[PDB]
């Protein structure tokens, strides 16, 4: 039961349920509690999926699930507590996030992500709000409520997926198959956001999102993305925007930074860099582990 | 191709950890193999009625066998375990799972909603929320990538044969999904094209024909005897054009090796 946990404060909602900060009254441990009220449709698929996958995934860059508690009107997930989410951190930072910290965070996220993909898990909601950081310099993937265990090869999965700003063009154009590449696209957007301090593609709708991506990466054609003109939601009326220099997209980034980002934001999912391959990109040659020096 | 090897290795790890107890039915006081066969055949019908993925069918059976491996159940409650298992599998695997009310409907007024919901919680507690189980299907789709070239009749027959193995705990509960999938694929490929388990899969899996023989011999018998089997929902399912009517094909009388 929740006799031993003292609720400190509500910190937000994400994907499903409400996340609280709490304290174990006996051990002192600070934890995060995700509450689920049992829509009487039983335990929700989002809870079912997050729990079995998070129990499979032990990695320094994936959030640690500590316990699962049922108090037969609710279901609690008990996580380790870190400091704050990456969105919190970026709103607080005038100052900027220094490059060595960006490199380090990106490096860790790719490790967390390669671990997911190697273990047949799509996260499908990678965004700053779902990435968690501590005082020591670590960053972890969290909120696996939209995740799933995929097969090889993939079949058609839920089309809803990924919050708009971070949503890969293959989902937007309605491809019947999507896979691991969609998590890479999302990390690309986050990479850019850490550097620019603003979201890369802040669309208010699907078409707005597509147009914002096109005005940065060029409208795709059959040479750059074989098959694209045949996709269900591709329209021949799409305006034809020219591709722009990556030195203009993320100006502070040096040669390797730009190279990695363009490989992460490649239109063709099959040609888009894997998280595993990205770990060896020369961008990371001088990677360290600085502290965020947050509060 | 990226992650395919890692995923295969990892699935080969998890099938061992997700394996039910081989001789649990002996320790079940009130239920039998035949009763479980009735239950599994019914799940096939449910899957057909609600147009569910085969993967969901396989997941449910794994949940059932793992649950029955630690909990004694009376014959009258076996179907409740089954219904709750199918519901969870649907929530795990399906884009659009059926509502709980639909699961209460196909029980035929046998159990109540509250009973189904409580059974869901019990199965979860007993399985400790570990629902991402490797299945025969998950290996089959991987094995299909080694065809030269892809043959749709071979795939359907493999899926068919792999599905038949779900019905009979004797002898298939002693074989891993990766092994049943191996035997199903070779047997399928041999029936349609006259070819055998390929060198490229020996490479990938490390299973040879010699290693698959024990399972392959059992599956050959089940296949030959499938029309006389008391449970028939799988033969009727794979009669349909959706699966290229592969259940209507003639099984071979010898396998050579
Ligand atoms: O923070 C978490 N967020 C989840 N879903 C999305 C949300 C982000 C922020 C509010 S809701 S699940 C989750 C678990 C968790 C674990 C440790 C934490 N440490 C510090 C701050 C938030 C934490 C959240
Ligand atoms: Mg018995």
């Amino acid at each position: 039961s929740m006799e031993n946990f003292q609720k400190v404060e509500k910190i937000g909602e994400g994907t499903y349920g409400v996340v609280y900060k709490a304290r174990n009254k006996l051990t002192g441990e600070v934890v995060a509690l995700k509450k689920i009220r049992l829509e009487t449709e039983g335990v929700p698929s989002t809870a079912i999926r997050e729990i079995s996958l998070l129990k499979e995934l032990n990695h320094p860059n994936i959030v640690k699930l500590l316990d699962v508690i049922h108090t037969e009107n609710k279901l609690y997930l008990v996580f380790e507590f870190l400091s704050m989410d990456l969105k919190d951190f970026m709103d607080a930072s005038l100052t900027g996030i220094p490059l060595p910290l960006i490199k380090s965070y990106l490096f860790q996220l790719l490790q967390g992500l390669a671990f997911c993909h190697s273990h047949r898990v799509l996260h499908r909601d990678l965004k700053p709000q779902n990435l968690l950081i501590n005082t020591e310099g670590a960053i972890k993937l969290a909120d696996f409520g939209l995740a799933r265990a995929f097969g090889v090869p993939v079949r058609t999965y839920t089309h809803e997926v990924v919050t708009l700003w971070y949503r890969a063009p293959e989902i937007l154009l309605g491809c019947k198959y999507y896979s691991t590449a969609v998590d890479i696209w999302s990390l690309g957007c986050i990479f850019a956001e850490m550097v620019t301090r603003r979201a890369l593609f802040p669309g208010d709708s699907e078409i707005d999102q597509l147009f914002r991506i096109f005005r940065t990466l060029g409208t795709p054609d059959e040479v750059v993305w074989p098959g694209v003109t045949s996709m269900p939601d591709y329209k021949p009326s799409f305006p034809k925007w020219a591709r722009q220099d990556f030195s203009k997209v993320v100006p502070p980034l040096d040669e390797d930074g730009r190279s990695l980002l363009s490989q992460m934001l490649h239109y063709d999912p099959n040609k888009r860099i894997s998280a595993k391959a990205a770990l060896a990109h020369p961008f990371f040659q001088d990677v360290t582990k600085p502290v965020p020096h947050l509060r | 191709p990226d992650y395919h090897e890692d995923i295969h290795t990892y699935l080969r790890e998890m099938e061992v950890k997700c394996k039910p107890k081989v001789g649990y039915m002996k320790k079940q006081p009130d239920i039998t193999n035949s009763m479980r066969a009735i239950l599994v055949d019914w799940l096939v019908e449910v899957g057909e009625e609600y147009k569910l993925q085969n993967e969901t069918l396989h997941l449910a059976v794994n949940y059932i066998d793992r649950f029955l491996s630690s909990m004694s159940v009376l014959r009258g409650k076996l179907q409740l375990v089954g219904t709750a298992a199918m519901l969870l599998a649907s929530k795990f695997e399906e884009i659009y799972p059926p509502e709980v009310a639909e699961f209460v409907y196909i029980t035929d007024d046998t159990y109540t909603k509250k009973q189904v919901l409580r059974m869901e919680h019990l199965v979860l507690k007993v399985l400790t929320f570990d629902l991402a189980a490797p299945t025969v299907n998950q290996f089959l789709t991987q094995y299909f990538l080694h065809q030269q070239p892809a043959n749709c009749k071979v795939e359907s027959l493999a899926m068919f044969l792999g599905e038949l193995s779900l019905i009979d705990a004797d002898p298939y509960l002693k074989y891993l999904p990766s092994v049943i999938a191996g035997a199903a694929f070779h047997l399928a490929l041999y029936t349609v094209t006259g070819q055998s388990w390929p060198e490229s899969l020996i490479r990938k899996t490390g299973y040879t024909l010699e290693s698959l023989k024990p399972c392959l011999m059992d599956l050959h018998q089940t296949y030959l005897k499938a029309p006389q089997h008391a449970q028939q929902s799988i033969r009727e399912k794979y009669k349909n054009s959706k699966y290229h009517g592969v259940s209507l094909l003639n099984p071979p009388e010898t396998l050579n090796l």
